[PDB]
RNA sequence: CUGGGUCGGGGUUUCGUACGUAGCAGAGCAGCUGCUGCGAUCUAUUGAAAGUCAGCCCUCGACACAAGGGUUUGU
RNA sequence: GCGACGUCGCUUUUUGAUCCUUCGAUGUCGGCUCUUCCUAUCAUUGUGAAGCAGAAUUCACCAAGCGUUGGAUUGUUCACCCACUAAUAGGGAACGUGAGCUGGGUUUAGACCGUCGUGAGACAGGUUAGUUUUACCCUACUGAUGAUGUGUUGUUGCCAUGGUAAUCCUGCUCAGUACGAGAGGAACCGCAGGUUCAGACAUUUGGUGUAUGUGCUUGGCUGAGGAGCCAAUGGGGCGAAGCUACCAUCUGUGGGAUUAUGACUGAACGCCUCUAAGUCAGAAUCCCGCCCAGGCGGAACGAUAGCGCCGGAG
RNA sequence: AGGUAGCCAAAUGCCUCGUCAUCUAAUUAGUGACGCGCAUGAAUGGAUGAACGAGAUUCCCACUGUCCCUACCUACUAUC
RNA sequence: CAAGGUGAACAGCCUCUGGCAUGUUGGAACAAUGUAGGUAAGGGAAGUCGGCAAGCCGGAUCCGUAACUUCGGGAUAAGGAUUGGCUCUAAGGGCUGGCAGCCGACUUAGAACU
RNA sequence: CUCAUCAGACCCCAGAAAAGGUGUUGGUUGAUAUAGACAGCAGGAUGGUGGCCAUGGAAGUCGGAAUCCGCUAAGGAGUG
RNA sequence: AGAUGGUGAACUAUGCCUGGGCAGGGCGAAGCCAGAGGAAACUCUGGUGGAGGUCCGUAGCGGUCCUGACGUGCGAAUCGGUCGUCCGACCUGGGUAUAGGGGCGAAAGACUAAUCGAACCAUCUAGUAGCUGGUUCCCUCCAAAGUUUCCCUCAGGAUA
RNA sequence: ACCAGGAUGGCCUAGUGGUUAAGGCGUUGGACUUAAGAUCCAAUGGACAUGUGUCCGCGUCGGUUUUCGAACCCCA
């Protein structure tokens, strides 16, 4: 018999594989179509989540309650070092889909991106790429090179560039860097190689890929949770208090005749570490590293134009469970998928941008950098030691 | 929610909603009713045992429980003016009051008393603009 | 000539001014010819004391440790 | 738009008819929960027709993509009423769903009343009290190791297949305009928001709190102070982190072939005709993209310890 | 003998969710009445009625995770 | 048979005498789902057959107490206020030789400070 | 013979009717045809009559009863 | 199911005999004392006093609700909280009395040794069953009936 | 629906075996009384619910109709 009330069901069933994440790094799982008349330029980029803060702007809508009015909007720090180009990767259009033809690295690979390439480290005798590198050594060895090169302009339809983060400008304990294939999008694949050629072995920083109020993608791992129940995990109503086995399930999983259990109804099983691409996360800030000029440490991060400060975007004690920002940044509005520390991957839009949200102009005011392990109420500790005088640490 | 022929150009954003069905309200206003008691709110399409529930600004349907007897024993428009569940303004800023308080209202929009007591919301007061004539505090 | 770990130090933060000492501060009471006591509390030291990674941040301070062990894998 | 007198059917969401299966037992009403399916479509998309002026409402087609609520009374299915709403459509899945719950009602034993009976007792007549057992097996489902092959291993990958998602509404503007004698009264494009849903997240607000963090306090105990402890977390105030709520916050997306329909050229049928040959526009549909998984399916690359290449018979 | 005093849609009324009032925004519930009572009624006891009740119902105040709408913590498990 | 404290108390909670080794095992972790406890913003029964369960209340002192009634009750009706710690004051007794001297138990009330 | 954007496909037998189709194929009956048809393209539509009767007036041009003539290739006292 | 002869009141039901036990509080019956008032009859006030099949409530006795725990249990009826009662028709040990168509019952067909709308043991008894279940080697040859009539016959016989 | 009944003056009831139409109330006419009730003397009326069969002959017996009332409609 029928259902009386109509109650929408719960959870998506397309992401309806809940398992726990294959992989770490979140995968490009498209990059943007290539249109050949554009200059040649990165597609996507790989940084890590620092934190979060919040920001005072003035809003420019017309037709909205809120336009010449500030709001505080909640932000996310993603801390993106600039990654070093090591190899390049072309891949050629098959019936079958899109075959890896050809892959070339280069004369130098970092021990960071090295240290990827095992599982330890330690007892290994470090030995990558140790007979590949006599390649760039030998006439002959560029005179295959070369002819890889021309190989890949004529038959590839795609290319990519291998990419590894930068390890060692983080404050994090993991030291073995991130690679990763970025499609090269711009012109044809005879100078869209030539540019992937002049910037190997070379360092990409973010300002190179991305620029400010763009909106990009966030490619990610969610949080992991473990096992989780139907009340967690898909959100269903609570049995009530009276319920013999149980009141955290769901009551019934299916009528007899289909007489097996469907794929729609919701199990228990992994919540969280769900490889997960959201869009349109608008870029409210690329915020330069820590910069020494004049023998003085350049820091001033969070310093505005309505706040000529010389405060860093790291809050006071750092960030809670992640360390500090030295590098360049990308701040996002709101909030991205992953833990603190977790990679991230930022792509490029697959959308045309017409839209007023999209196309919004930012200027910050106040970026909040406040304690965020407690209530701390001071942006800078200068501030702090004002408002207080002498302690008696003195 | 307010579907009325008098409206400004801004739509309201989206605030904590802390009086559902079943809520006594204070009735803050010279109409002799004391009590508002809500009995659905204008506006909600709603989702299987849900509550329709109000915040400020938004308009009910309200009976008199306790108040002078011509005003009992039948149904009202009413408009939430204060509440106590703390609802985030688009500064950021966390807003509460003390007492849930609504006014009397017809369908046009016009309270049957003259006078509010208390404060009024913004987000009341600029949505129900003869609310926000007789507000002698705002906000 | 470098690494992490432990301790220590800073930073952040949490509560809210620690023990001791002093006070002609203290409702009063008692004993001596102004002094000596009892006395909850108060004031100063003292935004003190205490905690703070175990899943918070930074040290380049101290200490020892770290160039190891086992089991398999051949075109 | 209907439609009498007549007549042809469909369906098994009504009750019957029958007694084929089950009486060495298939747990018997409702409701709660949750998934999916149907269309005889209430709403929303695209349309045609009205005794369609506008608004509103009818009738019909493609159409089941997405919705279809909060309550008073009743055990109710059904019903009726209040209110909201785009609409508050109808159904199936052993009259879905009791090793899922509940046990209000039926339908054991206790007891009361009315009627009937000489009586024991009877009552699709009321009333009250009345034990709801077991999964650790196999499959299915959800997650989690792995398995065959590429010599071994690792890195980066591709996508065959499978899932799939967004929804609807309001306000401003058009505009008191078109339309209309007037009363009344639109729409397209734009703009701002919201509902339902989905995926996240914790900067902030709220919650938690045995950092048993830090004060306060009762009874007791360590001779007293200090420091503590016990009272199955002594109680209480505030509380870091971490988890967490439309109770805070963020994001939610493009094409193609077309259906209904409207058409173009044009015969059949010297006229005409959207159709016969040919052709166009065409949508909450369909399919793909986006997104999620990644095949006893491939690719490229790295390094390969007594092993890899090159020049004897068995 | 033809049911008197009383009482009543009662724990007793089919029709029946009886009609009116009151209670509510809305009440097949509750109370107060009405009586044509399928089929009330006087020690097969009628009517009343303080006190009492782990007895059966209705409404209100207060209070609350019963619910909107779930979340977090602790102990013992489950797990290895 | 039945000690001390608190307390009306042989209540509960802690301790001395005496007893014991956590109730047929230990170790490691802290997933769901349980069983037993807690807290929850805003609302306050909208949940449900039904306020089931949980929660509010609670002791004592000073007030104050309705309809009804078989005049006994109802009645801790309902509804209020107070409550800690400290420092005092007053009153309530006994024995010896309207007075003096010597002692001593707990209460109860009032007040100040904090 | 038949094209189905619901095709059809073999006793029992496993699904369909009344009604309907300028789909397409055949057949029956009757006309209207080389004393030249049917479309299609043009041209004439005449006087008696602008009809007694009704209706204010209707003159073929709302209605009911009159529905004959001739020059004729033809024209109903007229289908709109 | 029926019969004959026995064994049980160590559980429980009730009578009798003899023992044992029931904190601390609340309300405050009668009797009594004094003060005040009244012409009397007597009446107000304040104490006292300590009654009650009296109330809160410990032990005890019981077992309402969660329709909680458990439900191959700790347990063939237990456990937790919340509860009823707790000076009287109270609770309890031992002794004693009543025995199966009998007992005993503040009455539920309850209890009478985990047994009760007639206990348990042995025998009669291998009770009867038109009704279920089963019925043990091979090959060869032949090969059905579900119809007639009668029957307390219709799940069975006799008869053809 | 099944069984069992019941339909007669204006109302309420009698009535067979088969020949008789009965009674009460009512209506009508006359007395009594000033008049009306009460009382006295009288009178009429019946679709015998219908048609059919039996019989010489039916309101009566027997089957079928048309209106009504009574009992039962149970076990799940
Ligand atoms: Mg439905
Ligand atoms: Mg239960
Ligand atoms: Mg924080
Ligand atoms: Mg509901
Ligand atoms: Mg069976
Ligand atoms: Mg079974
Ligand atoms: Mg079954
Ligand atoms: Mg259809
Ligand atoms: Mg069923
Ligand atoms: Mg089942
Ligand atoms: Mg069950
Ligand atoms: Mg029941
Ligand atoms: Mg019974
Ligand atoms: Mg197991
Ligand atoms: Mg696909
Ligand atoms: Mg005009
Ligand atoms: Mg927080
Ligand atoms: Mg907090
Ligand atoms: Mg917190
Ligand atoms: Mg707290
Ligand atoms: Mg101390
Ligand atoms: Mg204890
Ligand atoms: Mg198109
Ligand atoms: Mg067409
Ligand atoms: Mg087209
Ligand atoms: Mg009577
Ligand atoms: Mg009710
Ligand atoms: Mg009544
Ligand atoms: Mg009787
Ligand atoms: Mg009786
Ligand atoms: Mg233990
Ligand atoms: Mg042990
Ligand atoms: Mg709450
Ligand atoms: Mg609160
Ligand atoms: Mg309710
Ligand atoms: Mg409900
Ligand atoms: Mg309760
Ligand atoms: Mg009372
Ligand atoms: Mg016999
Ligand atoms: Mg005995
Ligand atoms: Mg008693
Ligand atoms: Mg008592
Ligand atoms: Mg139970
Ligand atoms: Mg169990
Ligand atoms: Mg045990
Ligand atoms: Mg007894
Ligand atoms: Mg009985
Ligand atoms: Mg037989
Ligand atoms: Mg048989």
């Amino acid at each position: 018999s029928h259902r009386k009330f109509s109650a929408p069901r719960h959870g998506s069933l397309g992401f309806l594989p809940r398992k726990r994440s294959s992989r770490h790094r979140g995968k490009v799982k498209s990059f943007p179509k290539d249109d050949p008349s554009k200059p040649v330029h990165l597609t996507a980029f790989l940084g890590y989540k620092a934190g979060m803060t919040h920001i005072v702007r003035e809003v420019d809508r017309p037709g909205s309650k809120v336009n010449k009015k500030e709001v505080v909007e909640a932000v996310t720090i993603v801390e993106t070092p600039p990654m070093v180009v090591v190899g390049i990767v072309g891949y050629v259009e098959t019936p079958r889909g899109l075959r890896t033809f050809k892959t070339v690295f280069a004369e130098h690979i970092s021990d960071e991106c090295k240290r990827r390439f095992y599982k330890n480290w330690h007892k290994s005798k470090k030995k990558a790429f140790t007979k590949y590198c006599k390649k760039w050594q030998d006439d002959a060895g560029k005179r295959q090179l070369d002819k890889d090169f021309s190989s890949m302009k004529k038959y590839c339809q795609v290319i990519r560039v291998l990419a590894h983060t930068q390890m060692r400008l983080l404050p994090l304990r993991q030291k073995k860097a991130h690679l990763m294939e970025i499609q090269v999008n711009g012109g044809t694949v005879a100078e869209k190689l030539d540019w992937a050629r002049e910037r190997l072995e070379q360092q990409v920083p973010v300002s190179q890929v991305f620029g400010q109020d763009e909106m990009i993608d966030v490619i990610g791992v969610t949080k992991g949770k473990g096992y989780k129940g139907v009340t967690s995990r898909w959100h269903t109503k609570k049995l009530p208090r009276k319920t013999h086995r149980g009141l955290r399930k769901v009551a019934c999983i299916g009528a007899w005749h289909p007489a097996r259990v469907a794929f729609s109804v919701a199990r228990a099983g992994q919540k969280g570490y769900h490889h997960r691409t959201e869009i349109n996360k608008k870029i409210y800030k690329i915020g330069q590293g820590y910069l020494i000029k004049d023998g003085k440490l350049i820091k001033n991060n969070a310093s505005t134009d309505y706040d000529l400060s010389d405060k860093s975007i790291n809050p006071l004690g750092g960030f809670v469970h992640y360390g500090e920002v030295t590098n360049d940044f990308v701040m996002l509005k709101g909030c991205v998928v992953g833990t603190k520390k977790r990679v991230l991957t930022l792509r490029k839009s697959l959308l045309v941008q017409t839209k007023r949200r999209a196309l919004e102009k930012i200027d910050l005011k106040f970026i909040d950098t406040t304690s965020k392990f407690g209530h701390g109420r001071f942006q800078t500790v200068e501030e702090k030691k004002a408002f207080m005088g002498p302690l008696k640490k003195d | 929610s307010k579907r009325g022929r008098g409206g400004s150009s801004g739509a309201k954003f989206r605030i904590s909603l802390g009086l559902p069905v079943g809520a006594v309200i204070n009735c803050a206003d010279n109409t002799g009713a004391k009590n508002l008691y809500i009995i659905s709110v204008k506006g909600i399409k709603g989702r299987l045992n849900r509550l329709p529930a109000a915040g400020v600004g938004d308009m009910v349907m309200a009976t008199v429980k306790k108040g002078k007897p011509e005003l009992r024993k039948k149904v009202h428009p009413a408009v939430v003016i204060r509440q106590r569940k703390s609802y985030r303004r688009k500064d950021g800023v966390f807003l509460y009051f003390e007492d849930n308080a609504g006014v009397i209202v017809n369908n046009k929009g016009e309270m049957k008393g003259s006078a509010i007591t208390g404060p009024v919301a913004k987000e009341c007061a600029d949505l129900w603009p003869r609310i926000a004539s007789n507000a002698g505090s705002i906000a």
